């Protein structure tokens, strides 16, 4: 007879309304995902086109319930989920403008041609030799010419797209009441309405940059290492002391230094890790692989797997026959149903990315309890943190002899570990700066401190200071450098990968304090603990039910990130850093312009 | 040699719903309860008052059968004395109860891959059971302080709700059929035995 009575009964039916067009849509998703065919795509999108109608119908009608007459807490989360997914704003041909413009933007990044040098003939593509060629070429023109080419092919006619893009987007943010687009992004870390736990927008930028300006050092003493050996390397190319070019550090845009790697290596004598030769030798399967898996994640003191997932999974390419796209993913469709899209091809590396799935799996079948509105982990970067701590504490030297595939003879050395800090710091460290200079670019442009007419200057300008990276060559208002990502093309947040990697470390030091270990915590593991299960398994149960914070206390006992985990981690490598450094000039100096 | 129709009710094509579960008295017949071995591990098999191990050699007035179908987890609610939608809307068991309670798992034959909508359930309503009681009439629930007409629109609700099932649903939400065996002594004076 009162209001939250009224609420608490339609939420009740909505939920069992909603699981069912819910399931139907992820199945006719994955038979798209796994047979390419007209008719699995014609199922998809009418699937998709119903589910996005019956959202939409009963978000509008959800205008009733006012939040300020909701008493219960719980309740606000699912109503407030359901509106911020539901509200459909702002008028036609400019909502279906910019559905067409996102749709467009797309299509154009999906077919990009390089063609050939200086000559029109057959063209390349990002996911054929085009990123390849820039993965393992040597040739610093051919590098030159590519880098430029892909810009020069796509971005100048994304540039008023993107104008037209922000524009529309801060129309919606207006009418969304938030402050900007920006905002509303950044809303997403917020908690209100509880005491001592309590979130703004605000603290998030002061947090983000508080972090970032105590991790420096030690990016700059990498970058100071990293300058040193590739001008030991490539010759009479780069300046002894100063901002480091481009077109070297790997990969199409330079998030990622890992394919820097066999060019920096301290001590290439000893041989690696590396145990993809005793698969081969014993010959291992699939099926072998996954239920190694399935041992670990049931000796550490959770459930195993469902015959439902073993049926139904996808493991192994079916051939020429039946043509799938092999990435992995870690589907829930939902009424007790998990299985998952890969394509194993026996090595080190897929062993790594098994542990790594199955990791968002168990996290699926954690949460599974709490209400449909409240089943998604609670904040973005916790149900990658939970993925990523199995992969840091399945690839020990140790947990490799354990389960036998490395020799039983192998004897570690500072050396191997001065090299497998290196190789995992070149991916780890190296993205952070990036993914806080491409957010607080794009935060800045959609607030509009920054002109129109100085982005290209001024985001290069920042490239130069930030990530001491200089432009090779001239750039003007034509040009869209930042349109080239794929996360930016198509409207995706960016700062959960900053998150990620604090998150993952906190959590790691935690587990391994719970479960007694001794020594560096870089060689530590949780296969034969029952208390660090249970520490994980209480948080996993809750979802959304708790504010983040909350969570994050429950799990290691702080309130907020902080990097001492990560310079933990990383303290032998900023040692033997600083010792090998004591020749060599640390910084960089943007005055310097191989540019000019 | 005039034998109880056990087989009747436990093989049988259909079972229909919750909500209205079928009743069936049967008497003046031989009593073997042999059939109940001719079938599929049962998923749960609890007997209040009676044993298994004695059985036959009781003696009894009436007795009844009841069949219908529920999921997966909603079989823990049917019990002498325990809390839940099933339990205090759709099917009701008073507190001092004897007997037994059989329920096995059948996803090979009322599930297909279209969807199967033909069981229903009520989660809407109120004045919780009495035991041993079926409501069948359906009206548009009222919610609020507004009269409601025959159609539902806002504010109002109509009851009942179909379950749905496939072949490729996780366990716990696979189709399930019980039946339940009440019978009594009649402790006042009985004609029969
Ligand atoms: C309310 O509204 C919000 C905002 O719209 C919704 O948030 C969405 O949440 C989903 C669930 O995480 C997000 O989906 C994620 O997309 C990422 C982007 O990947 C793209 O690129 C890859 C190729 O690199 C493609 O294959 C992919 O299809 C995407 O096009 C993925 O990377 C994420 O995958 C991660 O998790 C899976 C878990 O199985 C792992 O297997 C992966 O390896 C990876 O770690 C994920 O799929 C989505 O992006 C969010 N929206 C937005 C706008 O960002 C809420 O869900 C919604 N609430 C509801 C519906 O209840
Ligand atoms: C806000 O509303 C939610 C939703 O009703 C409240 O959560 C509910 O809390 C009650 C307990 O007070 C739960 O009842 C439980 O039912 C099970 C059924 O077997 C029973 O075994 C338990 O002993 C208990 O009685 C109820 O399930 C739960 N609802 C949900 C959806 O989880 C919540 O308490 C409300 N907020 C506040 C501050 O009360
Ligand atoms: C991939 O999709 C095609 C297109 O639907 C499937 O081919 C159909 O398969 C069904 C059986 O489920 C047949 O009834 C249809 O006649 C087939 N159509 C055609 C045009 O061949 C194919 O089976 C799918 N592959 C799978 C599911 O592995
Ligand atoms: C966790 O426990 C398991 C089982 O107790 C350990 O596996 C055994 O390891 C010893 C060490 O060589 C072998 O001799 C046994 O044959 C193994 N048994 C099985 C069933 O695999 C495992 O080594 C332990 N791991 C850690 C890190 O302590
Ligand atoms: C999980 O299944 C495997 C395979 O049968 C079994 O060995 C293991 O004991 C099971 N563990 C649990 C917790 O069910
Ligand atoms: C590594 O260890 C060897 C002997 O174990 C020692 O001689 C050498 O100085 C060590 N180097 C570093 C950098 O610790
Ligand atoms: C059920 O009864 C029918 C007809 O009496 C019979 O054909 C069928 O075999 C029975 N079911 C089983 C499992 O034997």
């Amino acid at each position: 007879s009162t209001i939250e009575e009224q609420a608490k009964t339609f939420l009740d039916k909505f939920n069992h309304e909603a699981e069912d067009l819910f399931y139907q849509s992820s199945l006719a998703s994955w038979n798209y995902n796994t047979n390419i065919t007209e008719e699995n795509v014609q199922n998809m999108n009418n699937a998709g086109d119903k589910w996005s109608a019956f959202l939409k119908e009963q978000s509008t009608l959800a205008q009733m319930y006012p939040l300020q007459e909701i008493q219960n807490l719980t309740v606000k989360l699912q109503l407030q989920a359901l509106q911020q997914n539901g509200s459909s704003v702002l008028s036609e041909d400019k909502s279906k403008r910019l559905n067409t413009i996102l749709n467009t933007m797309s299509t154009i990044y999906s077919t990009g041609k390089v063609c050939n040098p200086d000559n029109p003939q057959e063209c390349l593509l990002l996911e054929p030799g085009l990123n390849e060629i820039m993965a393992n070429s040597l040739d610093y023109n051919e590098r030159l010419w590519a880098w430029e080419s892909w810009r020069s092919e796509v971005g100048k006619q994304l540039r008023p797209l993107y104008e037209e893009y922000v524009v529309l987007k801060n129309e919606m943010a207006r009418a969304n009441h938030y402050e900007d687009y920006g905002d509303y992004w950044r809303g997403d870390y917020e908690v209100n309405g509880v005491d001592g736990y309590d979130y703004s927008r605000g603290q998030l930028i002061e947090d983000v940059e508080h972090t970032f300006e105590e991790i420096k050092p030690l990016y700059e003493h990498l970058h100071a290492y990293v300058r040193a050996k590739l001008m030991n390397a490539y010759p009479s190319y780069i300046s002894p002391i100063g901002c480091l070019p481009a077109h070297l550090l790997g990969d199409m845009w330079g998030r990622f230094w890992t394919n820097l790697y066999s060019l920096t290596v301290p001590f290439g004598q000893k041989p690696n890790i590396d145990v993809t030769d005793a698969m081969v030798d014993q010959a291992w399967d699939a099926q072998r692989i996954f239920k190694e898996a399935e041992k670990f994640f049931v000796s550490v003191g959770l459930p195993n797997m469902t015959q439902g997932f073993w049926e139904n999974s996808m493991l192994t390419d079916p051939g020429n026959v039946q043509k799938a796209v092999c990435h992995p993913t870690a589907w829930d469709l939902g009424k007790g149903d998990f299985r998952i899209l890969m394509c194993t091809k026996v090595t080190m590396d897929d062993f790594l990315t098994a542990h790594h799935e199955m990791g968002h799996i168990q996290y699926d079948m954690a949460y599974a309890a709490q209400p449909f509105l409240l089943r998604n982990g609670a904040n973005e970067g916790f149900h990658e943190a939970v993925g990523e701590i199995m992969s840091l504490s399945a690839a020990t030297p140790k947990h490799l002899k354990s389960i036998g595939l490395l020799s039983p003879d192998f004897q570690e050395d500072n050396e191997t570990e001065i090299n497998f800090l290196l190789k995992q710091a070149l991916t780890i460290v190296g993205t952070l700066p990036f993914t806080y200079m491409l957010e607080k670019w794009r935060w800045m442009v959609f607030k509009g401190e920054i002109p129109k007419d100085q982005w290209m200057k001024k985001w290069w300008e920042m490239k130069r200071e930030i990530v001491g990276v200089v432009e090779p060559v001239p750039h003007d208002e034509t040009y869209c450098d930042p349109a080239s990502l794929f996360h930016v093309s198509n409207d995706y947040s960016f700062i959960r990968y900053y998150t990620r990697t604090l998150y993952q470390f906190q959590f790691q030091e935690a587990l391994c304090q719970a479960a007694k270990h001794e020594g560096p915590l870089h060689k530590c593991d949780i296969s034969n603990s029952t208390e660090a299960g249970q520490k994980l398994f209480n948080m996993l149960r809750l979802g959304k039910s708790e504010p983040w914070t909350l969570a994050l206390e429950n799990v290691v006992g702080a309130k907020n990130m902080n990097v001492r985990p990560l310079l933990n981690y990383f303290e032998p490598l900023f040692t033997w850093l600083k010792d090998q450094n004591k020749n060599s000039f640390v910084g960089w100096s943007t005055d310097w312009s191989p540019y000019a | 040699t005039n034998l109880c129709p056990f087989h009747e009710v436990f093989n049988a094509t259909t079972f229909a719903s919750v909500y209205a579960w079928n009743r069936k008295r049967i008497s003046n017949c031989v009593a073997d309860y042999s059939v109940i071995y001719n079938f599929a591990p049962f998923f749960a098999f609890k007997c209040y008052g009676v044993s298994p191990t004695k059985l036959n050699d009781l003696c009894f007035t009436n007795v009844y059968a009841d069949s219908f179908v529920i999921r997966g987890n909603e079989v823990s609610q049917i019990a002498p004395g325990q809390t839940g939608n099933i339990a205090d809307y759709n099917y009701k068991l008073p507190d001092d109860f004897t007997g037994c309670v059989i329920a096995w798992n059948s996803n090979k034959l009322d599930s297909k891959p279209s969807g199967n909508y033909n069981y229903l359930y009520r989660l809407l309503r109120k004045s919780k059971l009495k035991p041993f009681e079926r409501d069948i009439s359906t009206e548009i629930y009222q919610a609020g302080n507004k009269p409601c007409n025959g159609v539902a629109g806002p504010n109002c609700y109509s009851p009942l709700q179909s379950y749905g099932f496939r072949p490729t649903y996780g366990v716990g939400h696979q189709p399930y059929r019980v039946v339940v065996l009440s019978f009594e002594l009649l402790h006042a004076p009985a004609t029969v035995c």
